[PDB]
RNA sequence: GACGGAAGGGUUUGGCACCUCGAUGUCGGCUCAUCGCAUCCUAGGGCUGGAGCAGGUCCUAAGGGUAUGGCUGUUCGCCAUUUAAAGCGGUACGCGAGCUGGGUUCAGAACGUCGUGAGACAGUUUGGUCCCUAUCUGCCACAAGCGUUGGAUAUUUGAGAGGAGCUAUCUUUAGUACGAGAGGACCGAGAUGGACGAACCUCUAGUGUGCCAGUUAUCCUGCCAAGGGUAAGUGCUGGGUAGCUACGUUCGGAAAGGAUAACCGCUGAAAGCAUCUAAGUGGGAAGCCUUCCUCAAGAUGAGAUAUCCUUUAAGGGUCCUGGAAGAAUACCAGGUUGAUAGGUUAGAAGUGUAAGUAUAGCAAUAUAUUAAGCUGACUAAUACUAAUUACCCGUAUCUUUGGCCA
RNA sequence: GGACGCUGUCUCAACGUGGAGCUCGGUGAAAUUGAAGUAUCGGUGAAGAUGCCGAUUACUUGUGGUUAGACGGAAAGACCC
RNA sequence: UGAAAAUUCUAAGGCGCGCGAGAGAAUCCACGUUAAGGAACUCUGCAAAAUACGUACGUAACUUCGGGAUAAGUACGACCU
């Protein structure tokens, strides 16, 4: 149950590189204010969301 | 395999889940307007449209019961009164859940829920 | 659903009352006898000075069931206690009458003569 | 008993059953007077 | 719409009884042994209904030379020849199944109802 | 034979030719055909 | 080989006039229209393509549009099959469900229930260890090889893993009941899938 | 087959002390098997001082099967019921980084024996921690990337691989052949089971912490009435759809063909005979290969084919609503051109007669209102709400030769 | 040791509940560790092979499971001398 | 409530355990329920299950006459008048 012997440096990297990996989320631009908005998501910089208010953003 | 459908169980034993969602119903029904997490507002609008539809004929044994689920006094009198007759008419759908965003610290999944039809002041 | 180390109710006037199954005949791994099926009995209780003693071995027939079983027209029977009659050596009921009701797959099984000594066959 | 099943065809027939020849071969197989359908197994023929 | 109940409603021919939980009834059905037929009877207490359409049964309950029996007959089944109801009993439960339990007389009884003149 | 005619002698061949990644690869530059013709007419073969 | 594209809708039973109880599935019957052929010549075997309920015409790419482009009224079709060896048809004909009048049994190919993730003791009916008398050992597998020979665990020990989903062909179902204006087909027996999932039903082998 | 002789097997008890003492954990049991054939039974034979039946001996054959309990820690052995039969061995006397600690092999105590004693004794009895989150290889499964020589979307031929190969009882042939009689068939069929395997939820049965009723104790809703929480992770009981499960239902273990083991041949030698073999030519089995089922062109040997697209098109992916799919996956269904989900309407159904009011009774309570009220995991409709006026990937390179066209 | 009653201890398991396990976000170890573009079988060998010979199999790389091996890790064997 | 400081609920008062959120695969651990059978499992009725209070009836062998003994076994318990 511990590891036999070192990795190589290479099986470490593959590894890694693999497990870390963060996908982009999804873009559509704001029919309001142009920002890119995560798509299906309410607007955060002007609270539009298919021209409908739903928050108010303060400071 | 999964079985019991129609929940999502909330992550919590049953009591918890039921008097979770009993309070936030009455907070939905005071504030007009809440945020929460995506999962925990779809229940509470799966539960809040059946109180409506319930709500729409004002009698007293209808009153009765939606007291067992509304235990604010304030809140109950709101329902019957002020929301239900803006509804009178619409055959379903009278809440809306739109998503927010994944939350910072935690990535929890935002929404807001809302009455389609803000009741009378 | 009889097995092994069930006890049953003698049905009969030989003289036993309970016997105990200790083998299911006629399969190797078999592990349940049904009604009409012939399973191996010791006798647990018996009427004082009857021609047959606690203790001795004989081979049964069971004519009552607690466990339903199908039927071919859809129907189920389901006794209330379990119930056996003691067998000789030609597979024919040792004794001369049987008490209560006994179930009709003994028809089927080929036992007519249990089931003509029964009360009632249901 | 449950009385003992006449061995008849599907087709009426009495299901009498022989043994063709040939190169060797030896065959046991079913026939039916009525309808002189060949098969081997009486499975077949009910 | 269903297919499957369209089947059903085609297939049914033998239509249900009239008789609730808890009456003690009278049920006269056939009996094949090998080709013959028979006349069968059997008096109980109706102690439960049972599934949905087709497969509908219905469950008695009776005591027979001190031994308690019980029979599970499917309601459409055309072997059913008759049904009569000797008794009309008042019950709170939808299944009696505490009969198994009870003993002795108040192992086969239900209190009927009385209908108002 | 009968299921395959070419296994035997492909096999043969496999088997003397050499090891790894260049004996593979010579087994590649070979066809073998059951009968009596063959589909690479274009490459007009040296007869042997 | 006769077959058909069908829908498992359910289960039930009927009632056989002396009384007997026979437990049926229904298999319901979209039209199926052969759409195609494949020769021993140009394909290399000889079969008939068959095809049944359609699809929406806004989720049909072209090159399924393009297979039917040749027949006449005939919309695409969404589950397509092969029969292989099968003559007395060609593009464009209709195969009612009354090529079974004649047939006794049949065969049903399905894809089964899933099951998901599944454990040993479902998957291969591992019996397990005693659930008392100080056991630590319920539902494992207990011992997988031997100790040194052969030092590895060989290819196909069974183990936990994914459970169902093939497809499966189920033999010599008795035909109960053939029921031309609705289209249904009753068999004597139980079929793989789910409800609403589609079956294919052949005349049977033997 | 007496007295002897020649070998194999490397399992029993041993020899030897070659690997191992900065640790190769020792006997059984449970779970899980696999392999050998020197074959327990089922299969195919030869011969019998083989009448039949039932055997004995011998050859070929490992596809499948080869039991449950009482005693013992027990392996073994014994005993009781069985079964067609309850095989023999290997694999660290299979399997403790899978389980069990009864025994063996610690420190307690007692008994028997020996020793002056301290103590010793494969003599006896009782009590007496079983650690470790898997790095690699191996295996059970699902994906990512990539290739298959234009790029994609579907239908499939098939190398190869896995699963599957069990058996009895009873009635006919036939109480015939055989046999003094008793007794009792070979061969070839039909029907009913056991073990085992898969699918499935129609029936049977379990669960059903969604839901409904009854009810204890306490608190709260101002209170009566009527309700609600808390009695871990349902207060305790009585039922229960869907899903799931077998204790359930259904189906499967064939038949046929090719080459063959043991065996039996035909025609014929060497050897004028004889001979199954030397030239040929054959029959012949739970065995082998096809056949049944599942997977399968990463089979780089990368298949065949029908259609679309021709400088980013065809097509695919991401996002979102979801499933008959499911660990994240992937597949599949659908995305305003839509019933995908939710809501709502209605139904198949569970609970079994609500609240309020009225009548009767001192009251408890009962009756009418009332197949009520309530719950509707499913089914069928309905754009009322939510899947957006959307973002990334993505095509004949070139050389030689043949055929057709020009 | 035996008897009665009672039971999922067992034939025989299935379902449900709660904490982990699974995915994501934040924080973040341990023992072990000569490295490693470490396949298997039949043999040989300090006499049980990931590294040798012959032969066979295998596109590249992960994740969730299970320990057959690496005479696994831990304790300069407690038994013997 | 009760005999009681038991059990449970609750007032005053003090807190909602100093990583959370989605999905619920297998599996680990702690529990709930069950047809037929009822120790056939197993070194061993181990563990569970079950019995349980109050008021009455009725209680052996044996004995140092104290006990055994709550022996065993049986009946009743709500609400209203
Ligand atoms: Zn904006």
């Amino acid at each position: 149950a511990v590891p036999k012997f070192k990795p190589s440096k290479s099986r470490s990297r593959t590894r890694r590189s693999i497990n870390m990996r963060k996908k982009i989320p999804q873009f559509q631009e704001c029919s309001n204010c142009g920002n890119l908005g995560v798509r299906h998501r309410i607007c955060l910089k002007c609270g539009y969301y298919r021209n409908n208010q739903y928050l108010e953003i303060g400071l | 395999m999964k079985t019991k459908l129609g929940f999502n169980r909330l992550s919590r034993k049953s009591s918890h889940r039921r008097a979770l969602l009993k309070n936030m119903v009455i907070s939905f029904f005071k504030h007009e307007k809440i945020s929460s997490t995506k999962t925990k507002l779809f229940e509470v609008k799966r539960f809040a449209e059946r109180l409506i539809t319930r709500a729409k004929v004002d009698t007293v044994h209808n009153r009765r019961e939606l007291s067992k689920f509304i235990h604010d006094k304030h809140i109950l009198n709101k329902l019957f009164t002020k929301i239900s007759p803006v509804f009178r008419q619409r055959s379903g759908g009278y809440t809306r859940m739109i998503k927010l965003g994944k939350r910072y610290g935690d990535a929890a999944e935002m929404a807001i829920l809302e009455l389609v039809e803000k009741p009378l002041k | 659903m009889i097995q092994m180390q069930t006890y049953l109710t003698i049905a009969d006037n030989t003289g036993g009352k309970v016997a105990q199954c200790i083998k299911v005949l006629g399969g190797s791994k078999r592990r349940y006898a049904k009604i009409g099926d012939i399973i191996t009995i010791v006798v647990k209780q018996a009427i004082p000075n009857s021609s047959v003693k606690k203790g001795d071995v004989y081979k049964a027939v069971i004519v009552r069931t607690s466990k339903e079983v199908r039927r071919k027209n859809g129907t189920y029977v389901r006794f209330d206690d379990n119930a056996c009659v003691i067998l000789d050596a030609n597979l024919s009921p040792r004794g001369k009458r049987v008490f209560g009701p006994v179930a009709r797959e003994l028809r089927d099984a080929n036992f007519m003569k249990v089931v003509s000594l029964a009360s009632e066959v249901i | 008993r449950v009385g003992s099943k006449e061995l008849i065809s599907r087709w009426g027939g009495k299901i009498i059953m022989k043994s063709k020849f040939e190169n060797g071969k030896i065959k046991h197989y079913a026939e039916c007077q009525t309808s002189k359908n060949t098969a081997r197994k009486p499975r077949d023929l009910f | 719409m269903d297919l499957i109940r369209k089947i059903e409603a085609q297939n049914k021919k033998n239509e249900a009884f009239v008789f609730n939980v808890g009456d003690t009834v009278r049920v006269v059905y056939k009996i094949i042994e090998g080709s013959n037929e028979r006349l069968q009877s059997f008096e109980g207490i109706v102690i439960s209904f049972q599934n949905k359409g087709i497969g509908k049964t219905f469950l008695i309950r009776k005591i027979s030379s001190g031994i308690g029996v019980e029979k599970i007959f499917p309601v459409y089944s055309p072997i059913i020849e008759k049904v009569e109801v000797l008794r009309r009993g008042k019950v709170r439960r939808a299944k009696l199944y505490y009969m198994r339990n009870r003993i002795g007389k108040a192992a086969m009884k239900i209190k009927e109802r009385l209908t108002i003149k | 034979s009968e299921r395959k005619p070419c296994a035997p002698l492909e096999i043969a061949i496999k088997g003397m030719l050499p090891k790894g990644p260049l004996g593979r690869n010579l087994f590649r530059n070979l066809k073998v055909f059951s009968g009596s013709e063959h589909t690479l007419k274009a490459q007009n073969p040296i007869k042997l | 080989m006769l077959g058909l594209i069908g829908k498992k809708v359910g289960m039930t039973q009927i009632f056989q006039k002396n009384g007997i109880v026979v437990p049926v599935t229904v298999i319901e019957f979209q039209p199926n229209y052969i759409i195609g052929k494949k020769t021993v010549d140009r394909d290399g075997y000889s079969a008939l393509i068959a095809g049944s309920v359609d699809l929406k015409s806004s989720k049909v790419s072209k090159p399924i549009k393009g297979q039917y482009k040749s027949l006449k009224d005939i919309e695409p079709k969404r589950y397509v099959i092969e029969l292989k060896g099968l003559d007395g048809y060609d593009a464009g004909d209709e195969i009612k469900v009354d090529v079974f009048k004649s047939v006794k049994y049949v065969d049903v190919t399905g894809t089964t229930k899933g099951k998901g993730f599944q454990g040993a003791m479902k998957r291969h009916n591992f019996s397990g260890g005693p659930s008392s008398h100080g056991s630590k050992f319920h539902r494992h597998l207990g011992g997988t090889g031997q100790a040194t020979t052969p030092a590895r665990t060989f290819k196909g020990t069974k183990m936990a893993g994914r459970m169902a989903g093939n497809q499966q062909t189920i033999q010599n179902l008795e035909v109960v009941l053939i029921d031309e204006e609705k289209r249904a087909l009753l068999v004597k027996g139980a079929v793989p899938g789910a409800k609403g999932s589609f079956v294919v039903v052949k005349k049977s082998k033997k």
